[PDB]
């Protein structure tokens, strides 16, 4: 709550598909979560690192 | 049109006006009238009417009322008076009627009082309220009404007369007559009560 | 209680019969040698004039003759029948006598009628001749309702021959309000001039007020000289006098020269969530984001239209019937561009949704909308008449389209739909077959620039633009708008500045939505970026928005308060 500035005004409507992985990641489905990882498997890649995904794979299980 | 065209309407206005207020309002015609108020006031010329009105009837009331009031102060004075104000009443009747219609135009754009109501402002002003008129009709309506009350009749239908004509002249509701009539009548009867309660404490008991 | 209905009919035929009969008759009046017996009852009960004629205790109390002057034997008879049956027909002659008659016999019922169908008959044609009449008589709310009227409609005729026979005090009411429509202060001055010199020596003691009235940037140039050749002669109490009389009376510029280019947008996406539309306005030179008052009754699904004079109608709609729940109605309204509502009007014949508004030769072309009707002739075409207040059915359009757009050009009516056109001849009311689009598009603007017809857009949307000539017959591609990818951009076609703009809105993925205008060079074919609006003042608007261009008046209107 002491915050930032417009930063977290935009990247919020920016960032939708990471915001998308966690909430499958709170619906706890490995089976669900690797199904929408597949959907947006490209998405991911606009990171160079497609590890990360896994892991938080390996930690969810 | 021509000033000199109003002025002659208005000219003859005022003499039937006049000839109205002296009884004679049988051989006058209604309708050349409602046409010259109508052309009258159709050219924008409503406030000349207006003062040329008021002047005309605190004129003839000056005249007329305030000397024969103050010729008859002794003789059937209360009487009188009443007389007059139902002339007066009588004769503001027609001339209400021609200029209600002048007032129905004036008075909602100009913001005045209606002549119904001027007439009775005026009365009151130059009559009711006369330097002479109004103590000398105090100094009478409570030598009357002292004499009633004392144990002697007296006429009383003349008296609901002049407290009727003084309610209708209040013209709002019972702002001027109160403070005319009750204010004397007041101190009148609190002086007439206050001696008959010493009276009666000391010649009678509580029985 | 409410007094009986069945009675009170019953008794009121008996009312007719025993008038249209000959039989109860004490008083008949005597007009112009016409006999008209009827009752010292029915005449006096509409009529404050006859309570005062009969129960005053004049000659006439009894008397059974009387000789009413001045008045005229058809609008008695009309005004005496409606005493009678109640109907009272006025038609759009007789009214002028009917209101005279009516003032003159103080009769209250009637005059609130004719004074309300005047009300509704105020246009630009006797704007002078009921405002001189409104000035005869007193009829504040009519006078002040023709003022209104009569002050954009002076300005924008100022030749009509009633307009020199007006009383003094009405002409310096008229010339001294700040109400002038008039895009110079030039205008004024010469119609003023005109009418001071419309007639003789009667008019120079006036003309030391009129021109008190006046700014003072032309009462020390041209046409002072001229007055002075008009002067009677050897009069030398006025042109003295108009040497040193312009210091006073505070030059300061009227509220007429305020109409600037504006772009009018309606059913925009409201603000607050109570309300479910609204009605904004973007400023191209001020930059500001002005409001607009409310749609009549939130009238949603509407066309907009604004003539060469620069007047805004708003035709068909449908209102949420007393969840989905909507009803389709005729309604008919006009915008006042300065009290900042919307007057109706006279109601079409058949309702509309999103209907086409196009104005030509002073006609309002309504052209298709979903009408109800639905039969063979499916389509529902109809003009309104600026003159008469009325509206007029026109030549059906040779095929059933729908989301179609039309604009005029050359005097005629281009409707465009999905590949088709067809240009309507008003003057032999017939439609003859236009050039074929290659491309199906849909949902889509088109304005009106010139000689030419620039479809743009079509189907969201896309940068597709098939420009249309005239003169040449044919459908031909120009450019398509450079806009960012993977977008969805709101196109809306539209003429300002003597030059052939673009309102697009277009939203990212995940992005909020970007207003940004371009200017479309005509000899180039490519869009310039204009200028860029910014999202501090214009918020979001939604998509089944229109655009129109029209002027308007910043004084008079709003800014909306509204967060960035």
């Amino acid at each position: 709550k002491y915050t930032s500035q417009i930063v977290g005004r935009f990247i919020k409507p920016l960032s939708n598909a990471y915001h998308e992985l966690a909430q499958v990641y709170s619906t706890n489905n490995p089976s669900e979560l690797r199904n929408l990882v597949n959907k947006h498997s490209e998405t991911f890649t606009r990171d160079n690192n497609m590890g990360l995904v896994k892991q938080c794979l390996s930690s969810l299980y | 049109m021509d000033e000199k065209y109003v002025n002659s309407i208005w000219d003859l206005l005022k003499n039937a006006i006049q000839e109205i207020q002296r009884k004679n309002n049988s051989g006058l015609s209604f309708e050349e009238l409602y046409r010259n108020a109508y052309t009258m006031v159709l050219h924008k010329h409503g406030e000349k009417l207006y003062t040329g009105l008021r002047e005309v009837v605190t004129e003839h009331l000056i005249n007329k009322v305030r000397e024969d009031v103050l010729n008859s102060l002794n003789n059937n004075f209360l009487q009188t008076l009443n007389q007059a104000w139902n002339d007066h009443q009588t004769a503001m009747v027609m001339i209400r009627d021609i200029l209600m219609y002048m007032d129905r135009v004036y008075v909602q754009q100009n913001n005045v009082e209606n002549v119904y109501n001027l007439g009775l402002i005026i009365f009151r002003d130059q009559v009711v309220r006369y330097g002479c008129i109004r103590d000398h009709l105090r100094q009478t309506l409570l030598d009357m009404i002292a004499r009633e009350r004392k144990g002697e009749v007296v006429d009383r239908g003349a008296i609901r007369n002049a407290c009727q004509m003084l309610m209708i002249l209040g013209l709002e509701g019972r702002s001027v007559y109160e403070e005319d009539f009750e204010a004397p009548f007041l101190e009148m009867s609190a002086e007439f009560f206050q001696m008959e309660s010493q009276k009666f404490l000391a010649e009678n008991s509580a029985s | 209680r409410q007094i009986n209905t069945e009675y009170a009919v019953s008794l009121l035929e008996q009312l007719k019969l025993f008038y249209e009969q000959q039989l109860f008759t004490d008083i008949v009046l005597i007009v112009e040698g016409t006999e008209f017996p009827c009752h010292k009852m029915v005449l006096a009960t509409c009529s404050s004039y006859f309570r005062a004629m009969f129960m005053s205790g004049l000659s006439e109390s009894k008397q059974t003759h009387v000789h009413l002057r001045n008045v005229d034997a058809a609008t008695l008879q009309i005004i005496i029948t409606y005493a009678y049956t109640g109907n009272l027909a006025m038609n759009d002659s007789t009214v002028e006598q009917l209101y005279e008659t009516a003032c003159f016999l103080q009769v209250e019922d009637v005059l609130q009628r004719c004074r309300e169908y005047l009300i509704k008959k105020i246009n630009a044609e006797n704007c002078v001749r009921l405002l001189s009449f409104a000035d005869l008589f007193s009829c504040e709310e009519l006078k002040q309702s023709a003022k209104r009227m009569v002050e954009h409609k002076f300005t924008a005729v100022y030749h009509q021959d009633a307009f020199m026979q007006l009383s003094h005090d009405l002409l310096i009411d008229i010339l001294s309000s700040d109400n002038l429509n008039v895009e110079k202060e030039e205008t004024v001055r010469e119609a003023a001039m005109l009418w001071l010199e419309y007639n003789t020596e009667s008019r120079s003691q006036y003309l030391s007020s009129v021109l008190s009235q006046i700014r003072i940037d032309a009462l020390s140039e041209v046409t002072q000289r001229a007055w002075f050749q008009g002067l009677p002669p050897n009069d030398k109490s006025v042109v003295v006098q108009g040497l040193y009389k312009s210091m006073p009376k505070f030059f300061k510029p009227r509220l007429g020269m305020t109409k600037e280019e504006m772009m009018i947008f309606i059913e925009a996406s409201s603000e607050n969530p109570c309300s479910l539309y609204s009605s904004v306005c973007y400023s191209p030179q001020a930059e500001k984001v002005y409001k607009l008052c409310s749609p009549p009754a939130d009238l949603h699904k509407v066309g907009t239209v604004v003539t060469p004079d620069n007047d805004i109608y708003i035709a068909g709609g449908q209102v949420p019937l007393k969840q989905t729940a909507f009803r389709t109605v005729n309604c008919f309204y006009w915008f006042d561009a300065q009290q900042n509502t919307w007057f109706p009007k006279t109601p079409m014949l058949f309702v509309r949704i999103k209907p086409s508004l196009v104005c030509c030769e002073g006609y309002i072309y309504a052209i298709g909308g979903d009408s109800v009707g639905g039969e063979l002739n499916r389509r529902t075409v109809e003009r309104y008449d600026t003159e008469k207040d009325e509206w007029t059915m026109v030549s059906p359009l040779p095929c059933a389209w729908q989301w179609s757009a039309a604009v005029v050009v050359h005097d005629c009516i281009y409707v465009m739909t999905l590949n088709l056109m067809y240009c309507y001849f008003p003057r032999s009311d017939s439609w003859v077959e236009m050039a074929m689009r290659q491309t199906s598009r849909s949902f889509a603007s088109a304005a009106a620039f010139g000689d030419k017809i620039f479809y743009i857009g079509g189907l969201g949307s896309s940068v597709t633009v098939e420009i249309y000539d005239v003169n040449k017959n044919e459908w031909k591609m120009a450019a398509n708008i450079p806009a960012k990818r993977y977008s969805d951009p709101c196109v809306r076609a539209v003429v300002i500045s003597n030059s052939l703009c673009v309102f697009m809105r277009e939203t990212h993925l995940n992005e909020r939505a970007k207003y940004v205008t371009y200017q479309y060079d005509l000899e180039l074919d490519r869009w310039s970026l204009r200028q860029h609006i910014s999202e501090r003042v214009l918020w979001d608007l939604g998509r089944d928005f229109r655009c129109t261009v029209g002027k308007l008046y910043p004084s008079c209107l709003e800014e909306s308060p509204w967060k960035p």
